[PDB]
């Protein structure tokens, strides 16, 4: 599934639940240390609801497992990631993704 | 893909203003190594934004003043017409006037 | 390297007899003035009577009680004998062989500081 | 397979779109088959500038060194601003080696931003990982978080057994470094980015430790040398701010662990001359005279009973009359002085021409009322004065005596310490003589000076008896885009530090290795010696002094170069005003300056006439326009960087020649190295470090795993390649194996024990080492071992290397006898086949790229397209590259502002830096290294290839391919686009 490594401590009590809004600045990179995603370059927080399955399932579980104000690393296997039908020109057919995400301003 | 259009417009306007100022001022190191490399990309971006309609009324007025302060003014600075330009910059300015 | 093994000075009440042996094993050159010091627990280090070759003994502030101190150059040995005792005599005693003779060295700091400390032993008075 | 050629990119661009019609299938195919790999293509990404500050405390372990082993220091963190400038703030604390750790602003390994733990010479700790070899390994701590405000890290170093340990907020860190190299001095170091505030708690007055040190670990403030002071400084700078502006500095004079261990002269072995009774007795007696003078001058008296409190002289006689051990002590030390003089080039003598009769030998002080009366003094200083050679002789004897004393203390077990502790066997004077303080030098020199005066009085006839080169010269030229081929030009150079500095005009092809003026390219002038160097040494003018400004003026039309010193035009021996003449214009000329070790100087090209000095004296009068006067931006200068890098062997090399014997019948393809000028005039032989251009990469997951059997051919994962050392080449001078991308060891005396290796051991809560791992930059086996195992060898030694990417082991086999040596490596590691050889024959080595039974060739691993091809081949890309010691580099336009000032005795030494700074980094995939994008101004091939790459991106995105545009946005982002838009240079 998704492996959760803590980087910095957070509130630890206000966990997101089904039906709320989460904004998070994240950085996506491949298994071999190749960056492909960064919300800091766009200077805008990435927004997603929990429950509509617009994002990959592993990202959803990683965000739901963590609390507000916590910075953590997410290791996603290709099973929960795009996998064989990956992004053409962005993601190879088989690669694990590493994401550093920090949760703030839960709604 | 999306990109902040107002921020890009303001950035391009500032780019064109400082490029015209540097071209007017006496210098031996034009940006990009040549007058063409200094002006042509900025003019292309400004023309694209202008034809796409991002620029506002005041921004269009500022562009007109920068193109020619004496002719375009509302009741010193050297115009882009006044300063000597290569043929590529000439073509880009012709596109703007079209 | 000159190592001065020091053994003796066992615990004893006031007036007891304490014998201490200081042997300087090492190169025979610059073997002289096998003097004595003591460091009291948490206090200042003081110079006991210093005996040198030629039967020269120099006395100082740390000559409390009755020391009889005699050295033999044949085996580089110093025998110290306290026959009296005082409660303030408890300290870690040390034996040092320095090339300085009879406490004299009117010469360079390297020659003066050339020295060889040892191990010593603890003397305790009840 | 063939390599990077922009014509293939043009072909792909033509494949994208035709006459305004976009082939969607072709665009998608090119995108999918080129971009996802992110290989064999230049990549760009914004990064942050990272700097490093040390505590100016150098410790190390050496045989007989006068230094303590265990050391301990501490760093607290005040403020940290995470994710500033859209990047995580970098902060690491650790130790570093003096020889090997040399960070430079930008353009480092990986993707830049090098700090502590990004090389094998540095070891660090960021809060959650132990950084070493640019590999981060997570470590277990009670509180696992990044370095936050109001936390403190304690670092301890044990040199007895190599170990570095860390402790965060009192909680021990369950992981330690070990088995690292001890060839240098270890100093504390902190690497950080903008927006951080740290504080060193060095020890004692320089801050006090919050937590008690571990037993036996002395505070780091006790290792400061007597002649030096405790003050923070950057590691290795090539520029420095000052009142006049940017001052260019040269290399810094370093220190080695072998300097702390003293090596005296065995003067006691020297047989004494017959002078013992002739003059040694008189010398000892004169010393008794000065001795008695000391007692008389002091409140000391001559009392037979020795009483220091009463100040009584034991002997208490005018004549010393001392007992035998006393008298023999005086006589033996006088004889020791004679022995030292005899051991040195000086020769003892008694030829005083009866000066003993003329010697007064009477002090007549009349202050000797005690028994030690009749104080004598020969007035030897009045009789004869000491010559400067004699004074230097006294210094030599003092140094030797100090060296023997120090050796004695080391034998006993003493160590140097700024604070004296006799019970702890520590003194502040165990440091050898050359690093002594002048007070102790004088105290040790006065008696020897008096002895030398006595010798003069008694008539003594004593008479007193490549890789490093790149680290002494640093060249600062202008960019090749500022070349001038006409007109009159002028630029000034101020000599802040006098010595070993050359300034002038040079051609753009100025190499970074050859010294300025040795070749015809550089028309420099050395003002330290007053000599102008165009092709050879020639005196000209006068030497400069401190603060002197030399103005260089060039007449391109008149073909002349004139050098002026403080306005006065320098003349030659013949009287010619112009230093040079008739100089051909050719390609052009550029200002250039070179500085030696420890030399600083200011360079003023002439950006503003107000700051330009002495211009109106000569430069303005003739018509010499100041160099770079009208340009608005400052001139971007290029400095010579001494970093060994692997570069392709040029075909025009006059010494080495690499020939392709590929396609041989009944023989795998091969590349053979030969010596062009072996055994000829001016032939040079030296260490040669050769490697292959393309690496082999291990798998991400280590999941185990006659005619050759095809099934085994398909399902095998091993790879083979051989090196044939030819007959006549000694196998003792060869080394066959692999190298990591990070290798910059240009050691001329390379040995198998000189490699960098560090073992990281990660333990559990109980201290048991759960994981043990090793990091090394290279893996070779010495052919001398194989030839010893067994005149001219008369045979060819075929050392074959076998590498298994599936499991991660490489094993060797020399000629077919098999080698027990094997190496295990981590996953995701790329290795280059490399050999290190000392040429000693016409035919040296042959890189053979072949296969064995049931074994893939190296080409299959190297190339994805031929991964299933059993037939070996040598495509044009695969090439032999040799290590190059010195290369050119570009100085960044802006540098970080760091304040390294101490706040107080309790707070410590606060280091702060808050001004953001970022740059665009261009990354080369195969070499695993990055460099500045602005460096492409002189790298025309990469510039052209990257321009064609951008054109290819536009071609695939052309004609409303929004999916392809979204795919591109992952590679090139909005931040990169905006920064490139704002990038003026």
């Amino acid at each position: 599934g998704v492996e959760i490594e803590t980087i910095s401590p957070g509130d630890g009590r206000t966990f997101p639940k089904k039906g709320q809004t989460c904004v998070v600045h994240y950085t996506g990179m491949l298994q071999n240390g190749k960056k492909f995603d960064s919300s800091r370059d766009r200077n805008k927080p990435f927004k997603f609801r929990i429950g509509k399955q617009e994002v990959i399932k592993g990202f959803e579980e990683g965000a739901a497992q963590m609390s507000l104000g916590q910075r953590a690393k997410l290791t996603c296997t290709p099973d929960v990631a795009y996998g064989a039908t990956g992004h053409p020109g962005v993601i190879p057919p088989n690669a694990t993704l590493i994401f550093d995400v920090e949760l703030l301003n839960l709604e | 893909p999306a990109i902040p259009l107002e921020a890009l417009r303001d950035k391009a306007l500032r780019m064109l203003g400082e490029a015209v100022r540097d071209g007017g001022q006496h210098a031996r190191d034009p940006v990009g190594g040549s007058v063409e490399f200094q002006f042509v990309p900025v003019l292309k971006l400004v023309s694209t934004l202008l034809v796409m309609g991002i620029f506002g009324d005041e921004d269009v007025k500022q562009i007109l003043k920068m193109i020619e302060p004496e002719v375009f003014t509302e009741e010193l600075e050297e115009g882009l017409l006044q300063m000597k330009l290569p043929e590529s910059v000439k073509l880009q300015m012709c596109n703007l006037l079209e | 390297q000159v190592q001065l093994q020091e053994s003796g000075g066992g615990l004893m009440q006031a007036g007891g007899s304490l014998r201490l042996s200081c042997t300087a094993s090492g190169s025979i050159f610059s073997i002289n003035s096998m003097g004595w010091y003591r460091q009291a627990p948490g206090k200042q280090r003081e110079l006991v009577a210093t005996i040198t070759s030629g039967n020269s003994i120099n006395y100082a502030d740390s000559v409390k009680g009755r020391f009889t101190i005699s050295r033999d150059n044949a085996k580089n040995t110093v025998y110290l004998q306290m026959n009296s005792l005082k409660p303030e005599d408890t300290a870690v005693y040390y034996c040092n062989a320095d090339r300085v003779p009879n406490g004299y060295n009117p010469w360079g700091t390297p020659n003066d500081e050339y020295d060889y400390w040892g191990q010593g032993t603890q003397v305790t008075v009840s | 397979k063939h390599g990077r050629n922009h014509k293939v990119l043009d072909v792909l661009c033509s494949l994208c779109v035709c006459n305004g019609v976009a082939v969607r299938s072709n665009q998608d195919l090119i995108t999918e088959n080129l971009l996802p790999g992110r290989e064999l293509l230049l990549q760009t990404n914004l990064i942050n500038y990272v700097t490093s500050i040390r505590p100016n405390i150098f410790v190390g372990r050496a045989e007989g060194s006068t230094q303590y082993g265990k050391w301990y220091f501490e760093v607290m963190v005040d403020e940290v601003v995470p994710f500033l400038t859209a990047q995580a703030t970098h902060l690491r604390v650790g130790w570093a080696l003096t020889e090997g750790y040399s960070p430079y602003p930008g353009g480092g390994e990986g993707w830049g931003g090098n700090g502590v733990g990004d090389d094998l010479y540095s070891y660090g700790f960021d809060g959650l990982h132990l950084w070493t070899g640019h590999v981060a390994r997570p470590v277990t701590s009670p509180g696992q978080h990044l370095l936050a405000p109001e936390d403190v890290v304690s670092c301890c170093l044990d040199l007895s057994v190599p170990s570095i340990s860390f402790r965060i907020n009192g909680c021990p860190v369950q992981g330690v470094f070990e088995a690292f190299n001890l060839d240098g001095l270890f100093f504390p170091v902190v690497s950080f980015s903008a927006g951080v505030k740290v504080r060193f708690l060095l020890g004692g007055r320089h801050g006090e430790f919050k937590f008690l040190p571990p037993p036996g670990y002395a505070p780091c403030h006790e290792a400061v040398l007597p002649r030096e002071r405790l003050r923070l400084e950057p590691i290795k700078e090539y520029r420095r701010e000052g009142p006049r502006g940017p001052h260019l500095v040269g290399p810094s004079r370093c220190l080695s662990h072998t300097d702390f261990v003293p090596c005296p002269v065995d003067t006691v072995q020297i047989v004494l001359p017959p002078h013992l009774e002739r003059i040694r007795e008189k010398l000892a007696e004169n010393i008794h005279e000065l001795w008695a003078l000391t007692r008389i001058e002091q409140g000391w008296t001559y009392g037979p009973v020795r009483d220091d409190n009463k100040r009584l002289h034991p002997c208490l006689v005018n004549f010393h009359s001392l007992p035998e051990p006393e008298r023999n002590y005086n006589l033996q030390m006088s004889g020791e002085t004679l022995k030292t003089l005899l051991a040195l080039g000086c020769h003892v003598g008694m030829a005083d021409e009866k000066a003993e009769d003329n010697l007064k030998k009477t002090k007549l002080p009349k202050t000797y009322m005690m028994s030690n009366g009749y104080k004598p003094a020969p007035l030897d200083l009045s009789h004869v004065r000491l010559t400067p050679a004699q004074t230097t002789l006294v210094d030599r004897l003092a140094e030797n005596g100090h060296n023997v004393w120090a050796r004695d203390r080391v034998a006993q077990g003493w160590s140097y310490s700024a604070v004296q502790d006799i019970p702890a066997r520590r003194n502040p004077r165990l440091v050898p003589y050359r690093l002594l303080d002048e007070a102790t030098k004088r105290s040790n020199r006065d008696s020897l000076c008096q002895a030398v005066r006595t010798l003069l009085g008694y008539g003594y006839n004593i008479e007193p008896p490549n890789q490093s080169r790149w680290d002494r010269v640093r060249i600062f030229r202008a960019e090749k885009s500022y070349t001038v081929q006409s007109g009159r030009w002028y630029f000034e150079f101020e000599a802040v530090t006098t010595g070993e500095m050359r300034v002038g005009w040079a051609r753009p092809e100025l190499r970074p290795d050859v010294e300025l003026g040795a070749d015809e390219l550089a028309y420099v002038f050395n003002g330290h010696r007053g000599q102008r160097w165009h092709l050879g040494s020639e005196p000209f003018g006068r030497p400069w002094q401190s603060g002197d400004v030399v103005g260089c003026m060039i007449d391109l039309t008149e073909n002349t170069i004139i050098f002026t010193l403080n306005g006065e035009v320098l003349m030659s021996d013949s009287g010619s005003e112009t230093a040079f003449r008739e100089i051909e214009i050719g390609d052009g000329f550029l200002p250039v300056c070179s500085l030696g070790p420890g030399q600083v100087g200011h360079l003023n090209l002439g950006q503003d006439v107000s700051s330009l000095r002495f211009f109106a004296i000569c430069g303005l009068q003739e018509g010499f326009e100041p160099f770079a006067i009208n340009m608005q931006r400052p001139v971007t200068t290029w400095f010579s960087k001494s970093l060994p890098q692997f570069e392709p062997v040029p075909p025009e090399h006059p010494h080495y020649e690499v020939a392709r014997m590929d396609g041989t019948v009944d023989t795998p393809p091969c590349l053979r190295l030969a010596h062009r000028t072996w055994g000829s005039q001016n032939s040079l032989v030296e260490m040669l470090f050769l490697r292959l251009s393309l690496p082999v990469q291990f798998h991400q997951h280590f999941r185990c795993t006659n005619r050759d059997d095809p099934e085994i051919i398909l399902n095998t994962t091993t790879y083979y390649y051989s090196v044939r050392v030819f007959a006549g080449q000694e196998p003792s001078c060869v080394w066959v194996g692999w190298v990591t991308p990070d290798y910059h060891q240009h050691d001329m005396n390379f040995d198998l024990s000189k490699v960098r290796a560090v073992t990281v051991t990660m333990g559990d809560e109980q201290g048991n080492v759960h994981s043990s791992l090793k990091c090394s930059n290279c893996y070779m086996v010495w052919g001398g071992d194989f030839v010893s195992p067994g005149r001219i060898s008369h045979t060819d030694l075929v050392i074959g290397c076998l590498v298994d990417l599936a499991t991660g082991l490489m094993t060797f086999t020399a000629n077919g006898k098999e080698s027990n040596t094997f190496f295990q490596v981590e996953p995701n590691t790329k290795l280059f086949p490399a050999v290190f050889v000392l040429p000693t024959h016409q035919n040296v080595i042959q890189f053979e790229l072949g296969k064995q039974k049931n074994i893939m060739p190296l080409s299959a691993a190297m190339f994805l397209s031929e991964r299933k091809n059993p037939a070996p081949q040598c495509p044009p890309r695969l090439e032999v590259q040799m290590l190059m010691p010195v290369s050119w580099s570009r100085m960044p336009n802006h540098f970080l502002q760091v304040e390294t000032r101490r706040a107080g005795e309790r707070l410590g030494w606060a280091v702060q830096c808050q001004d953001p700074l970022t740059m665009m980094a261009l990354h080369i995939p195969e070499e695993n290294r990055c460099m500045d994008i602005l460096e492409l101004s002189e790298r025309l091939d990469l510039q052209r290839f990257h321009s064609h790459t951008l054109r290819l991106y536009r071609a695939v995105c052309a004609l409303g391919n929004n999916r392809v545009a979204h795919a591109l946005c992952s590679h090139v982002d909005q931040a990169q686009l905006l920064h490139a838009l704002e990038d003026a240079h």
